[PDB]
């Protein structure tokens, strides 16, 4: 897989492209905690088709993912909600407006997922830029307990390139850049959301899904 | 832990 | 100011340079809440000194200042502990380690200041740099409150186009902006720390401190 | 508001 990022960015382009996760349907909390465990396992073989990772120490590979799956999750609510409006494509089957989002015992998330995805919208964002952001996204960790800084940041770096790489086929990459930050804030607020719903203790919530909510 | 199986298969 | 994105981008970083905020003196919770309450106050004729910030309405100014102030004073405390070591340089008169900041009522914010630390050390950040990359984090607001979302747009535009152009004097850029997740991260965290503050009642506030901590 | 007096000093 590393041999990807010698050759032309077309190639780890269309590899990315391959390796998206399909369509996920989801089966009103508790729609979302099973939804979201199971997003988690089908990150986690993606995040292995991402050229660079396994090279990572498992340990490294363990932090990096744990710091930024909800990033990651909530990137893939919002390319799908792009071509809609006030509404939210967390699946196939469950497309919800802020008003449905209340009701599926989420508060103010909706709210806050609708920022981001008018954020992306002013940008009208390819679907190639999408899986590089996603990528670079994951590469971009900051991790408290990463060992090995240097190889964290040299994948982040190669992700980086194949970006700059990709738009010179030229300010574009930057403004991409510029929503990492609101990708960031809101998915610490989905994070919060249901680390309160952890507490309660009423909603059942798979092994990996706490797991993930504990680090 | 559970992250770990699913990372090593 | 306005000129100063017309004409080339050197008079620009040099007007930046020029109104940095002066070294301020803090004189022990109670200490930062004094100290954070006056750099609102600079911060804020710190940003109608930003070529562009004055042209939007004040409605605007008002939004993106108070989304923003945090990740500006948490900026400049990370600059002024760049060259030091697990310590952060809260002022001139007010350094701290990791220990000294536990004791301060500052909980685990010290490890998270000094995480942004070594992520800008790491990067090596000149004086210029850091200045375009304030003005930038200002004016890369994400306010929920903001109504001229293309004004604000344009002025992020010109200032992201000023540090191009500046670092072109070629991958660095991004590199900066990759950065900003993490400060926009930790600013959240101080802003929760302290508003937690709040509640407790103890200590006393100014009006300025409070009214920013409220929105 | 004290923001707005600031603002508008």
């Amino acid at each position: 897989l590393e041999v990807l990022f010698q050759g032309p960015v077309n190639a780890l382009v269309s590899h990315l492209l391959v390796v998206e996760p399909e369509k996920l349907y989801a089966m009103a909390v508790a729609t979302l905690c099973d939804l979201f465990d199971r997003e988690i396992v089908v990150t986690i073989s993606w995040a292995k088709s991402i050229p660079g990772f396994s090279s990572l120490s498992l340990s490294d590979q363990m932090s990096v993912l744990q710091s930024v799956w909800m990033e990651v999750l909530v990137l893939g609510v919002a390319q799908r909600s792009l071509p809609l409006q006030d509404e939210l494509a967390f699946a196939e089957d469950l497309v919800l407006d802020e008003e449905g989002a209340r009701a599926a015992g989420l508060g103010e998330l909706g709210a806050a997922l609708l920022q981001l995805v008018r954020r992306l919208q002013a940008l009208r964002l390819e679907r190639e830029e999408y899986v590089l952001l996603k990528a670079l996204a994951l590469a971009n960790s900051d991790s408290v307990h990463i060992e090995d800084a240097e190889a964290v940041e040299q994948l982040r770096e190669a992700l980086h390139e194949a970006l700059l790489e990709y738009e010179a086929g030229r300010r574009r990459a930057g403004r991409l850049l510029l929503t990492l930050p609101l990708l960031r804030q809101t998915a610490g607020k989905v994070l919060a959301h249901f680390y309160g719903v952890k507490l309660e203790g009423k909603v059942p919530m798979h092994k990996l899904f706490l797991e993930m909510l504990e680090a | 832990s559970e992250l770990l199986k699913y990372l090593t298969t």
